[PDB]
């Protein structure tokens, strides 16, 4: 089934972004960026993997969609710029 | 005075638990019905010097206007008490064929100590009618009235098909109740019935659980 996708009218999670989605996306980033990923933001002077990833963050140039599953399986895609990060 | 009066007090006590509960079902019953006092009682049900006399007690109850607008296909109720202690086969069939032949949807028996199991066959024998057996002495008290005990609300097919879709429930996913349990038998909650709990909470103020019949 391709039912499973619930589209982007008719959302009802959280507009605003879990506590454990920004460690992952930040880490997620971070790994991608620490093997030579193509880095979308003007790293001011930065190095360190983790610090470039929440600058990439805090300016929502990040290209992850978060896959958010239901307890049955459907999922709500919601993307990393349209997600809330008052954390 | 001896132990009669109580005999009559706590028929009574029982009687009005009847009345509440055959009102909470959904029927109409209205608060003078049930609020008729100990006196008024005596004077009705009480025989040549002023004994019990159950035999005149059993009545019939209809569906209120708005429970017939949730649940339409609910019919007549018929209430029973017995005056043998122990009630045989013989006073059963009897029951069995009043509820056959008014075309009666449910009904309920109120034994004073026991049912044989040669009457308590008779019981399952006559569907689309569904038989209730209650004891005398547990109605006493009316168990939904305690602190601890909250609100139970029996869920039309709609307000459960609408939960279950709601929620992208499974039917067993659901906290579930027993078939056997006091408010369960109470409301005459049926297997796949679904209950919605209303309770007080010192996080929310109410807060709602549903319980799905076994």
């Amino acid at each position: 089934l391709k039912e499973k996708a619930i589209p982007k009218d008719q959302r009802a999670t959280t507009p605003y972004m879990t506590k454990y989605e920004r460690a992952r996306i930040l880490g997620t980033r971070a790994l991608q960026i620490s093997m030579n990923a193509p880095v979308f933001v003007d790293l001011e002077g930065e190095t360190d993997p983790l610090r470039i990833a929440m600058k990439e963050l805090a300016e929502k140039k990040i290209p992850l969609v978060i896959r958010r599953y239901l307890p049955d399986g459907s999922f709500e895609d919601w993307s990393v710029e349209e997600l809330i990060v008052d954390l | 005075d001896q132990e009669n009066e109580r005999n009559i007090s706590r028929l009574w006590r029982a009687f009005r638990t009847v009345k509440e509960m055959v009102k909470d079902r959904g029927y109409f019953i209205t608060q003078e019905e049930v609020e008729l006092p100990l006196e008024d009682f005596k004077a009705k049900y009480c025989d040549s010097m002023g004994r019990p006399q159950r035999k005149m007690m059993s009545f019939q109850a209809n569906p209120t206007e708005e429970s017939i607008s949730k649940f339409p296909d609910m019919g007549s109720l018929w209430v029973e008490f017995c005056d043998e202690p122990s009630v045989g086969v013989k006073t059963m069939k009897t029951f069995v064929i009043h509820i056959q032949e008014k075309n009666f949807q449910t009904g309920i028996f109120v034994y004073q100590n026991n049912i044989t199991p040669s009457a308590m066959k008779l019981v399952p024998s006559i569907p689309p009618a569904t038989i209730e057996t209650f004891n005398e002495a547990a109605l006493v008290v009316n168990i939904t009235h305690h602190e601890l005990v909250p609100k139970h609300i029996r869920l039309s097919s709609d307000e459960k098909r609408e939960l279950l879709k709601r929620y992208r429930l499974k039917e067993s996913q659901l906290p579930r109740i027993q078939r056997a349990d006091p408010v369960a038998l109470y409301l005459g909650l049926k297997r796949g019935e679904v209950v919605k709990i209303i309770r007080k909470s010192e996080t929310s103020g109410r807060y709602a659980s549903y319980r799905i019949c076994m």
